[PDB]
């Protein structure tokens, strides 16, 4: 029993062909089943013919025979069809509104999430339909994870390097950081979890959370989890106030957080606020000055990944009292300097999936770009706050979309908060970049910040760009550009100091080859987000949409604090770069 | 003919409605007692010392 | 006697050897191994006799610790009848995962958990052995 996701009318009908089994009113269920291939409908009892050895499950081909559902073949003389009169027979038939258009629901329910239009519709439909679309997309991703074959340790070459035998008849998932596996050991009549692992091509080099002496028999599977159903909206209704509501500012503040003080007051002006912080602008500084500006307020700091929550905890250790901070860890090594699992603490640092059902004065959700509507909705469901502070950057990386193959996802379609801060603009903005040199700041501000981001540092004269296509070779799930790595080698020989730089590439295979040949530390642009280095050497390695993405390029080029070398294969981004052009040797 | 075909149908439809209603009610009570029993066991175990 | 000793089979055979040495019919210390109902009665009689020897605190449910979802429980897995001897469960599950409705129903019925959680009782109003409150 439930409420029609399209009508909110109390209903006992669920669609059996939809993976999330959403609740639908009689009229909505009728229109959906007659407009798609979805013919299985669930009630308190499923709408299926109960005849012995009969397979008729279509709702339009079933009748109420006596006390059961029967097909036309097996029905008694006294029967009336399940699907008739423009409605579906079921509970609360009199109370039913229906919908003029079921196109959005039909598209969301029947889409395979392989087109950018599906995500656009998900981010632009009704709020209940947004929740349903997030549920469907996450469940589809979880199921698609099960489609991958099992990789078993066939022989151990050495430590940190393995040999894998893959399951026959099933595809092999890409071996990168986005696909974190889990090891499993063989026992008598059961199976035991031995750690979470990631794999790369060597033979496979494996990086595990915990070290082991694993041998033949252990096999690695991408762990999937149950998708709980969403109830709260991705965003609470917007309320604007005339006075600081529920907060009491401190009368003494330091110069470290003075510049944000006005923005802090804006936190009290509205139910929720959106913050756009470019790289190196002090998003953590703002988030912790919010607490220092309202010392009595109980604040919950949340982020999708453990890394961002750990960074928030690191900042809190720097400015906030340790006894007022508690890190919530569910039953991966994370921050372990706060007291563990203390819900009632004034400052509560926790990831999205491990949050407790609680209230707070302020809920600060960091790194909004990585978030999905699922995370936003579940955060609103578990946390009750007078004020919400969404912190991130639409110009940075979103959550990866494995099922998306056709089309590219724009920043406005990353999530509801992303939609707001891309359409109506962020509630407040961090306009000073303290990390990157002037060239990089100007480049990113002209690219994705509408020439608003300003440079704290001067020009470092160490920002260089080179236009070099090279040769692109493709392996199972990545791309390699050896001539670009050779150009980097020549640059390193002519500029030995740049050997302190960190190589960054959008492809894991290019990173592996660069680590093997150059000796530099290597980072994917996806994993480089949130970090910073003095010198950065970046090779585009392709001209595909993945490497030419403006958010990805911004993240890649904002990792440098002093100097950056850019080997560009795309002419558009190379010309966009405000760097000193270099000639190919 | 076509009226004795109908006025005898709302009776069986109404009783089917009532039946699956009480079946849903009983099923909900089933979940309720499941939750109560499990929480009672987990509360009584915590005293084990 | 040791409090934790529950199987007194050897003492039962010793007593039968001592006092009824030349009684032709065979004797089964635990009534599980009987051949049919008549042998059940015939062994139960001698067990009724011999059960007046052993301490009263060795008769009743036999508890064992079993973890479910990593949670240590205390559940009944066997019984020590005065007349039938020792009977062990055959489908005891150790280190199980989830408790269905039947499993919760059973584990909420037997006095194992209720007794193991309660406090010790001593009542002077009666003579029958008392367990707890
Ligand atoms: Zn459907
Ligand atoms: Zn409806
Ligand atoms: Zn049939
Ligand atoms: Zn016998």
């Amino acid at each position: 029993v439930g409420a029609c996701v399209l009508c909110n009318s109390q209903t006992s009908l669920r669609c059996g062909a939809c993976i999330r089994r959403p609740f639908l009113c009689c009229k909505c269920c009728y229109d959906h089943v007659i407009s798609t291939s979805h013919k299985l409908v669930l009630s308190v009892n499923p709408y299926v013919c109960n005849a012995p050895g009969c397979d008729v499950t279509d709702v339009t081909q079933l009748y109420l025979g006596g006390m059961s559902y029967y097909c036309k073949s097996h029905k008694p003389p006294i029967s009336f069809p399940l699907c008739a009169n423009g409605q579906v027979f079921g509970l609360y038939k009199n109370t039913c509104v229906g919908s003029d258009n079921v196109t959005d629901f039909n598209a969301i329910a029947t889409c395979d999430w392989t087109n950018a239009g599906d995500y656009i519709l998900a981010n632009t439909c009704t709020e209940r339909l947004k929740l349903f679309a997030a549920e469907t997309l996450k469940a589809t991703e979880e199921t698609f994870k099960l489609s991958y074959g099992i990789a078993t340790v066939r022989e151990v070459l050495s430590d940190r390097e393995l040999h894998l035998s893959w399951e026959v008849g099933k595809p092999r998932p890409p071996l990168n950081r986005n696909y974190v596996f889990t090891g499993y050991r063989v026992t008598k009549n059961s199976k035991v979890q031995i750690g979470e692992y990631t794999f790369e091509k060597g033979a496979v080099v494996y990086r595990g959370t915990t070290t082991y002496k694993l041998n033949v028999g252990d096999y690695f599977v991408l762990t999937s989890h149950t998708v709980m159903p969403l109830s709260a909206p991705t965003l609470v209704p917007q309320e604007h106030y005339v006075r600081i509501t529920g907060l009491y500012p401190t009368l003494n503040i330091s110069d470290e957080f003075s510049s944000n003080v006005a923005n802090y007051q804006k936190v009290g002006m509205q139910k929720y606020s959106t913050l756009q912080g470019p790289p190196g602008t002090g998003k953590s500084h703002f988030a912790i000055g919010l607490a220092l500006y309202y010392p009595s307020a109980r604040i919950v700091y949340t982020a999708c990944s453990h890394a961002a929550v750990d960074a928030l905890c690191e900042k809190a250790l720097k400015y906030l009292p340790i006894d007022k901070c508690s890190r919530i860890i569910p039953a991966v090594e994370c921050f372990d300097k706060f007291k563990v699992n203390s819900t009632l603490e004034q400052y509560v640092f926790c990831t999205v999936n491990a949050l407790p059902e609680t209230t707070a004065d302020i809920v600060v959700f960091d790194e909004i770009s990585m978030a999905t509507n699922y995370d936003l909705s579940v955060v609103n469901a578990r946390l009750r706050a007078k004020h919400y502070v969404y912190i991130g950057d639409p110009a940075q990386l979103p959550a990866p979309r494995t099922l998306l193959t056709k089309g590219t996802l724009e920043p406005e379609y990353f999530n509801s908060v992303c939609r707001l801060m891309k359409t109506i603009g962020p509630d407040m903005f961090l306009g000073t970049c303290r990390r990157c040199p002037a060239e990089i700041v100007d480049t990113v501000s002209a690219l994705v910040y509408d020439n608003k981001l300003k440079a704290h540092k001067d020009k470092s004269a160490q920002c260089f760009k080179m236009f070099y296509k090279g040769v692109i070779t493709h392996d199972v799930s990545s791309a390699i550009n050896r001539p670009q790595i050779g150009v980097v080698r020549e640059f390193l020989t002519r500029n030995p100091a740049w050997r302190k730089a960190v190589f960054i590439s959008p492809y894991n295979s290019q990173n592996a080859v660069a680590s093997k040949i150059l000796g530099l530390p290597t980072q994917t642009v996806d994993s480089s987000q949130g970090s910073e280095y003095d010198y950065v050497i970046f090779t585009q390695t392709t001209e595909t949409a993945h490497s030419c993405n403006v958010n990805r390029f911004n993240v890649a080029i904002t990792r440098a604090k002093v100097g950056i070398l850019c080997i560009m294969s795309d002419r558009d981004l190379y010309d966009k770069l405000q760097f000193t052009s270099l000639e190919i040797p | 003919r076509d009226a004795a075909m109908q006025r005898k149908l709302e009776k069986m439809a109404d009783q089917a409605m009532t039946q699956m209603y009480k079946q849903a009610r009983s099923e909900d009570k089933r979940a309720k007692v499941t939750s109560a029993m499990q929480t009672m066991l987990f509360t009584m175990l915590r005293k084990l010392d | 006697w040791d409090l934790l000793k529950y199987d007194f089979t050897e003492e039962r055979l010793k007593l039968f050897d001592r006092y009824f040495k030349y009684w032709d019919q065979t004797y089964h210390p635990n009534c599980v191994n009987c051949l049919d109902d008549r042998c059940i009665l015939h062994c139960a009689n001698f067990n009724v006799l011999f059960s007046t020897v052993f301490p009263p605190t060795s008769f009743g449910p036999l508890v064992r610790k079993i973890f479910v979802d990593g949670v240590p429980f205390v559940v009944s897995t066997g019984y020590h009848f005065r007349e039938l001897g020792v009977v062990h469960n055959q489908d005891v599950n150790l280190h199980s995962s989830r408790l269905s409705f039947k499993e919760l129903l059973v584990y909420a019925a037997d006095p194992a958990m209720h007794a193991a959680s309660g406090n010790l009782l001593l009542d002077k109003r009666t003579t029958c052995f008392s367990v707890a409150a």
